[PDB]
């Protein structure tokens, strides 16, 4: 079984978005009013599932083939998963989901008038390698209008979920594309108070990773809570 | 002071979380292997239980787009981290609430006891992470059982909750679903009877 | 017939791109080596066609309908045509052409591996109104790899052709999208030496012109050579 | 000094110019009304001629993706600016070179004489704008006719070209295509026999 | 035999000197007028020789001993060869040649009036180690007059040739010495448009690697094209 | 965007390049092991050939201080990267032009066919890198054989050169030297008949 | 992005708003022509009704210094924008709550059906803007009638409110005052039963 041999750097709750961020409407009624109760780390929190044995399909990470070819800007999204100490996070589960080129999601509840792409699903999963590297191949999603304010549009973005070594490191985030003018206008993006934190969410154009005459590439590194050994406990 | 690299900021999971982490619910085709709500196979040691609940927002309305992840010890109080669909029991699982009634369910076994870092036993518990649209950063909670009153009273974690009335929000109520042992754990995100959520 | 009653401000050939800009390969062999011969304006140059009577179709300016619905980011491209003096250019012909959402053009010669969109043509034309306003509805084109350097990608762009009042004002240009990180890397964009001139080519996000829950909008104004009356000639 | 608003910068037309300005060539369906290479209808006054040419790059190779726009006076030396497909004659037209042989053609009438701003007559001429991939800003030229030698010699515009040998680059050579009057005007963009291009 | 497993980052032809740089007189007739033709990388370009079995003599990298003692400033030139990703390039061939302490080359065609040094040849070779390190022992070359403009002097320099993993990485360069006042006046140096690029060619004094009471040292690191594994091809 | 460390900038090899890379030519004593112009030992398999050519500047004058490096597959279409003076065949070699007549020579075998990244076979070819004073960054080119017309016509590489006339600048002309198979490959750096140079 | 001139920022109407917009209420002499609470002249067509209601703060206390403005269609589903004291019906009116009991009243007619931008009919409704001290920017809401359940169930507007329970806060309850048809519409600004407020 898993064992309690690690401690994780305490989360900085002023870096992450706060629970109540009124401009993002839904958060009003979906935010606790009582303070979170701080508890010491134990095996319950310092352990988590290892996905090394899940049976991954051949195109689990290739959105171009996992669902013709989809219409849109062919891109590769690649990056590394490291911890706060700069240490790679090997054999970790990276899952992603996004809209199509037009901003339509392949989900029951999506009523946006832009059409579905017959050759596009929107889901990918990849286990990072020994160096903490992951990569996916997909199409760049389009902006998506949503019922927040009367004229609110989400910047193009890809939803990401990363497991890490324990339930303590587990994270759900969103990637944004370098230069998108909608970024600074999004109430969800703005849930994050430090402009410096926002920058961590922006995937950078990566010409070095692009496939000439084929597809472009974006670089997106993810930092998980720092893992240290217990001492003097 | 020393500053490490900043952790990547959390973002809400959004309303379409299902297309990525709960394919069936999304109404999409699933892959060969998927992480779902069945932690134990019938031939798994321990007391087989069914967990079920609803999630309420601050207005008393059901959150029908919530997504939950669970982490628990097997019946022998051990965390089985090597996730595999062949396993009789997996310590990890996922569930979501129905767009209809809005109830999540999980098929598992009552977890054994585990000790905190100081060597003190904790009452049997299931660790839960809640994700949904409107939730900027996932909420952490624990599910304890009303039938473990003696253990619950001595839990070093439960005891950290200053007000005893607040501790009660963490206790699942034993019941039976189609004459099978079940425990109901409803989560109140905000307001009256608001569920305790932790930071760790 | 047309009459010689106007003079046009002389073009600033240092503002426009030069003929020979070696990084853009094709220009090497397609640029004159002899100096352009300056000639005085006459009726031949100060006149041009008026397109007021061309028979425009109902969806000539609507790329969403002029060719299902196309897949991609629904946008409205609108703006005004003025001259150097700030004077509107009414009843002028604005024509445009672009790639699809994936960067594929509906042209014989286009071999890019991204697929054609069955519901997308790529051509639009609009006559400006009394105030010099034009508008089009389309999908935002994707970047397009081309055989220049080994890894050259055109920023997403829409080709524009504007008639103006004479053959003297006639212009062919390209619109780029605000924030696109490929802009500063394009050898064609870089044919233009003044960074200030480059900025004139960037369409700005226009939230005020957007159709809530429907499509976004980009603003692109075009300035034609200034028209003055002849004096003391 | 006084500075006005800057004019929008030119950009090459690119290789796909045809999808936008020459639909047929693009290999695409055309609209009801299109601006093409037939300036005059059979019943139009004037001497009906066929113009044709090739465009060469600096290496002596054909530019098969070129796009051209023409502006000329009718037979009475008048500029007909109200473009209409019903007109017996339109002063404006468009043509392009074939991806095969790479020759453009235009069906028109020999233009009448027009005076420059100083009241001096100019030799009959067709104004041409050339666009293509590799051309940052369109090139301006004029097409004069070899059979108008007397008028050509007195042209105030031709006379502005310092070297007489350069003037010859602007003269179309009269010929016959299927026993019909035609004039060939080849454009050399760069190099030996490079065509005069103007700035105005 | 060699295998097509890598891709090399496309070269930045605006970083390196351009072919035609008129102040460097000889480049006028020795530079192509046609644009280079871009081609996709194949086994032909992504492979190259491995010099691991070349039989190097014991003093191949020691110019003090490979040809009495040479007259001149005894120095060690050492550094490391890395790729653009900052990864060492082990067992790669580094070759160098240079003039004597006086600016005279031991070459037929060198008629400069400064005499040859009976104990100095001016050639060296070294195969980088496991860490991408190389080192030579020589004497500091003197500036050399050349028939470019009427009073042109090459700053003291050492010529370098580096193989790397493929013919795609092979490079020839020159090393310059920290603070030499001639650097900024040289037309060959000036062939490099970016002053930042010039800086990479300057060896820095390195007191740490010096042998007290014996010789000084200069540090010269070399960066070859970034090597990456192929992906989604 | 992501910016990596910049690559060290190229510099001309200069006129004295032989001192370092062509010891004999410089008229200096060589070392025990030198990389030279004989890729194949007389007993190497394949069709043994002799390559020779001149290099001309933009004025048509011979470039007598040029240095060349070659990379080619063996007769089996194989790249032999482990360089060793003992091998019967080496994929890599070096040559330089004479300060006299100014002609380089190489002794090798005709290369077998290799496939491009897409799996399409390329015509037999020798990759060449040219260095010399006045050349800031070395020039890349390929040598094809005139007796492989069939293959040359289908090469994905030759086929990337827009103009057919330019493809011809890469074809070596078969001959015979002392009843020995030879191919002459002249390089024109600039001007009339200028050789195709690559970027990769 | 394109930035337009910013709109002048809103400010609370303050406690003395009546001096300017409800002269009588302020207990001041009015002018010849005043915009008040009687939209329809007793002889106006349609079903004449009387509207009344209270406004509560977050503590459940009455808001006695509030000012309201209404905009509604006439009985034919028509907006009568040309305001005139002579018309039998005016689409616009003003009302305010009593410094005593604190109840507002309006005398009008039941509005006819109007279609939304998409062409779908909305249930009969009265648009309301609420102003008062403590209110920085006025609040928008709509008044629906409980006797039009059928229509209300299909309103595209009511249907935009996620939660059904919240839709109910917009429905006025039919009654009778002196044998006169009346509908009571209470506004709860904050808390329990808080009224739905719009943004448009
Ligand atoms: O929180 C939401 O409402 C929301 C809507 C749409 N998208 O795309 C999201 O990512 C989040
Ligand atoms: O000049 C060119 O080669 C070129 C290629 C592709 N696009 O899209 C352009 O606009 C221009
Ligand atoms: O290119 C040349 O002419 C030149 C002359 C002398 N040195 O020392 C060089 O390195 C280059
Ligand atoms: O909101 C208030 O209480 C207030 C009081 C007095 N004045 O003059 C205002 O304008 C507002
Ligand atoms: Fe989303
Ligand atoms: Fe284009
Ligand atoms: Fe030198
Ligand atoms: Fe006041």
């Amino acid at each position: 079984p898993a064992q309690d041999n690690s401690r994780f750097v305490i989360r900085d709750r002023n870096w992450h978005p706060k629970a109540l961020t009124p401009d993002y409407k839904t958060s009003i009624a979906r935010s606790p009013r009582q303070a979170l109760v701080s508890i010491p780390q134990s095996i319950s929190e310092t352990t988590g599932p290892n996905f090394s044995h899940l049976g991954f399909g051949a195109h689990d990470h290739d959105l171009l083939l996992n669902f013709g070819l989809p219409i849109g800007e062919r891109i590769i999204v690649a990056g590394r998963v490291v911890d706060q100490y700069g240490k790679p996070v090997p054999n970790t589960l990276v899952e992603m989901w996004q809209a199509n080129a037009g901003g339509r999601y392949r989900h029951k509840n999506d009523r946006y008038l832009a059409p579905l792409d017959p050759n596009f699903g929107g889901v990918g999963r990849c286990l990072t390698d020994s160096d903490g590297y992951y990569s996916f191949r997909t199409i760049k999603p389009g902006p998506y209008p949503w019922r927040n304010g009367p004229n609110d549009w989400r910047p193009a973005h890809i939803h990401f979920g990363i497991s890490g070594p324990s339930i303590a490191t587990k994270l759900i985030t969103q990637l944004y594309f370098e230069g998108d003018p909608l970024i600074p206008m999004c109430p969800i993006v703005k849930s994050i108070a430090n402009p410096e934190a926002v920058q961590q969410l922006i995937a950078k154009l990566d010409m070095n990773n692009a496939n000439p005459m084929d597809c472009l590439a974006y670089r997106f590194d993810i930092v998980l809570r720092g893992q240290r050994k217990t001492h003097f406990e | 002071p020393i500053e490490l690299l900043p952790e990547t900021p959390s973002q809400t999971a959004g309303p379409y979380v299902h297309i990525g982490l709960a394919l069936e619910a999304a109404g999409n085709p699933t892959r060969d292997q998927e992480i779902w709500n069945r932690l134990a196979k019938p031939d798994a040691p321990g007391e087989h239980i069914l967990l079920l609940g609803q999630v309420y927002d601050g207005n008393g309305h059901l959150v029908r787009d919530s997504f939950l992840e669970v982490w628990q010890a097997d019946a022998n109080g051990e965390y089985q981290d090597a996730y595999n669909l062949e396993n009789a029991f997996n310590s990890f699982g996922r569930t979501a609430t129905t767009f209809d009634a809005g109830e999540w369910t999980l098929h598992t076994v009552k977890p054994g006891v585990v000790n905190n870092a100081a060597g003190v036993p904790m009452a049997p518990h299931i660790n839960i992470s809640l994700f949904a649209r409107g939730i900027n950063i996932h909420l952490h909670t624990r599910l304890y059982f009303d039938d473990e009153a003696q253990a619950n009273a001595k839990c070093p974690v439960l005891n950290l909750i200053e007000q005893p009335q607040r501790r009660e929000t963490l206790i699942a109520k034993r019941c039976e679903v189609d004459g099978k042992t079940a425990y109901r754990f409803d989560i109140r995100i905000q307001g009256e009877g608001e569920t305790v959520f932790f930071d760790f």
